[PDB]
């Protein structure tokens, strides 16, 4: 339970080999969070990978839609 | 986009490991905590800036291996996996052109330059393969020539102009990219807007450190 | 269907605000910062700054006039620099709040009182309309946006070669489901037969890179023959 | 921070879509843009 990160020595947190969204940022890519219960430190994850099926004669056209309502708060 | 996340500690800076000085310093109240708080606020905001600028795509898209974009040639700007990092050619040219122990610390950024390169690769692949539709909800593929026809139709030039001039337009785009590459490789004055930031921060820290040598 | 989706979205906004309190961190942070600045400003009064005592009536009551000025000068310099620090930081924070006030005024003028094409100005999606709401020392916008949902693969072609002339869509895009060719609007699969009222002609079939063969039925011929 | 807000606006309205704001994305009629990273900043290539 002693991890060496590019930002310092993190003692008390269990290093893992997964990658989730950031909960508590530490630095240089590492983020820590309370999960299976102990504190873990994992490399940050930028989002689920995807690969658009590009082809020179293929197009995708929506057949349906949603109406969404979002909230934006400004001082 | 972001400065350097510097931090300082007042007691170490002013009264270096000296008990008498640190007992005198206590009579000035909360000056120390206030300064540390302000610098921490700046430090966090600096990562909020990068998050807001780059993290605008939900998923990390990728370009197909069979790159047949109707004539256009993006190999200058897309990632080059042969290199250790994912940085593209022009990104490398940009990086190669931009250049103590008194309590001063330089915290590291939360998003490492490789992760930023992954974000920009995602944005570039998304725009190339899906037009502007990855901005709103899902990404819907579309042939690049048809995307460009949509773009021309967007500025009052009918579609047939692109298709009838596709090879000419592709060549002009490729040559323009080449000229950008040569301009960045040759001249160094273009990146003044970033060099001024780095210089101003370095000069501020050098003055701060030199102030310790004064009698007062 | 659209009315039901809109109503459900409003209901979900209501439930989200009722449940999750952290939604208004942007306003709560401003309130906390101002209260913290005033707290530190007040707490500065209990500091000696080097004088014999941090309360001014003890200095006035204990020491003679010719001697009080040293202690009082120390207190005055300390409290004066404290007040200048407070004022400067307030000026900077007020500049930031004015930047947000100008952004909010721009959002209201362009997004409420109209419909805006600036991408991701008003919520992630094609923008439809917005509703303002007050909030304590701030404003909340409810952005109603259109998001495409269900996509199907279609095979496309930039132009249709008929009779030697090349036809382009008037407004839309050519798609085929496997055996037949139709023209559709680009944001909702509503396919129409390719006529001479959906396409326009330009040049011949030797220049376009990817043209395909098909027929462009003409509405005028059957009626003229009849 | 002001520069970062302008950069975010440009990325949203220029990389992710076409812009009809004159001279927001380079002199001329805007077609598309491509982002590139740079040390402590972002560089746009504006195709017009
Ligand atoms: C576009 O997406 C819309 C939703 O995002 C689709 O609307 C939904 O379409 C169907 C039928 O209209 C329904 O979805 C499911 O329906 C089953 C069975 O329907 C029965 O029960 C519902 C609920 O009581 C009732 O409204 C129907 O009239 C039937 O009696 C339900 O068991 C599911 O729970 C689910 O609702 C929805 O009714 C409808 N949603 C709305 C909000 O109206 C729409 O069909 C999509 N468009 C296309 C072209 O597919
Ligand atoms: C692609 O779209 C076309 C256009 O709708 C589809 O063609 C149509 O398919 C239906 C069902 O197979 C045909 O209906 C059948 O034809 C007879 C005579 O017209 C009709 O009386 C019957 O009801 C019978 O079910 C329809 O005629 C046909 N349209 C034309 C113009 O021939 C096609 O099936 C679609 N292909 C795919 C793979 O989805
Ligand atoms: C769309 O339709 C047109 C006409 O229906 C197609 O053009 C045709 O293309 C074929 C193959 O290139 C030509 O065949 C040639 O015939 C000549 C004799 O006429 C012969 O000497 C050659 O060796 C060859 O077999 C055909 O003539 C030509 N039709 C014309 C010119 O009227 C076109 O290919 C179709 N589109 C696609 C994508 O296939
Ligand atoms: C994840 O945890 C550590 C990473 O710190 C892994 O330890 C090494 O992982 C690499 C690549 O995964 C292997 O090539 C090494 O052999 C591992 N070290 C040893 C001593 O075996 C660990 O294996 C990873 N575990 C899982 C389940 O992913
Ligand atoms: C359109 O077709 C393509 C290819 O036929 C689909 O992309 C593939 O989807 C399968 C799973 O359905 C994956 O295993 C493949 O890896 C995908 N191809 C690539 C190149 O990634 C695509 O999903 C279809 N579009 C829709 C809307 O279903
Ligand atoms: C796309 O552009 C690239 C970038 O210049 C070109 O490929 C290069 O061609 C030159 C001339 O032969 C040589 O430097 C190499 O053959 C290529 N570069 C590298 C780094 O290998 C060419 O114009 C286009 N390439 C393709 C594959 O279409
Ligand atoms: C779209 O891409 C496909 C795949 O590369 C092209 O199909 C090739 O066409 C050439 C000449 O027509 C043939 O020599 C190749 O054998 C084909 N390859 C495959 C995998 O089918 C197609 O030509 C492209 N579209 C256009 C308009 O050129």
């Amino acid at each position: 339970n002693v991890f060496q990160t590019r930002a310092g020595c993190l003692i008390g947190a269990e290093h893992v080999n997964n990658s989730y969204e950031c909960d508590i940022p530490i630095g240089a890519g590492i983020c820590a969070s309370y999960q299976t219960q102990s504190i873990i430190a994992y490399t940050m994850s930028l989002g689920a990978e995807n690969s658009v099926a590009y082809s020179n004669n293929s197009i995708a056209i929506p057949t349906n839609f949603t109406i969404s309502v979002t909230t934006e708060i400004l001082p | 986009v972001s400065m350097t996340k510097t931090s300082v500690d007042c007691t170490m800076y002013i009264c270096g490991d000296s008990t008498e000085c640190s007992n005198l310093l206590l009579q000035y109240g909360s000056f120390c905590t206030q300064l540390n708080r302000a610098l921490t606020g700046i430090a966090v905001e600096q990562d909020k800036n990068t998050q807001e600028v780059f993290a605008q795509v939900k998923q990390i898209y990728k370009t197909p291996p069979i790159k047949d974009f109707g004539g256009f040639n993006f190999s200058q700007i897309l990632p080059d996996p042969s290199k250790p990092s994912k940085r593209s050619f022009i990104e490398d040219l940009l990086f190669n052109k931009v250049t103590k122990f008194n309590g001063l610390t330089v915290l590291p950024p939360l998003l490492t330059d490789e992760m930023i390169a992954q974000y920009t690769s995602a944005l570039l692949a998304g725009t190339i393969t899906s037009g502007w539709t990855f901005g709103a909800g899902a990404a819907l593929q579309i042939p690049f020539a048809m995307q460009m026809a949509y773009r021309f139709n967007g500025i009052g030039v009918t579609q047939n102009v692109l298709y009838e001039n596709q090879k000419l337009i592709a060549n002009q785009f490729n040559s323009a990219i080449g000229k950008i590459q040569d301009s960045l490789s040759s001249t160094a004055s273009a990146l003044g807007k970033l060099q001024d930031v780095v210089n101003q921060n370095a000069q501020a820290l050098n003055t701060l450190v030199k102030q310790l040598s004064s009698n007062f | 269907l659209i009315a039901n989706q809109f109503n459900s979205a409003i209901g979900k906004i209501q439930d989200s605000l009722s449940s999750t309190a952290s939604a208004l961190g942007k306003l709560q942070d401003v309130v906390n910062q101002n209260a913290q600045a005033l707290n530190t400003l007040v707490k500065q009064l209990s500091s000696n700054f080097g004088a014999i005592s941090s309360v001014l009536n003890d200095i006035l009551s204990r020491l003679d006039p010719p001697e009080a000025e040293v202690q009082i000068d120390r207190l005055i310099t300390g409290r004066l620099q404290s007040l200048q620090t407070y004022v400067t930081q307030q000026l900077i924070r007020a500049a930031e709040i004015r930047a947000s006030a100008n952004l909010a005024a721009t959002k209201m003028s362009e997004c409420v009182l109209g419909q805006s094409k600036r991408v991701d100005f008003c919520g992630k999606g094609y923008h439809l309309m917005s509703f303002p709401q007050s909030a304590p020392h701030g404003v909340v916008f409810l952005h109603v946006t259109y998001v495409p949902a269900q996509e199907k693969n279609f095979t496309t072609a930039p132009a249709i070669c008929h009779d030697g002339k090349a036809h382009f869509p008037r407004e839309g895009v050519f798609v085929s489901n496997g055996t037949h060719w139709f023209v559709t609007q680009r944001n909702f699969y509503e396919p129409q037969i390719i006529t001479t009222d959906n396409t326009f002609v330009s040049g011949n079939c030797d220049v376009v890179i990817g043209i395909v063969n098909n027929t462009v039925y003409d509405p005028l011929q059957p009626e003229l023959d009849s």
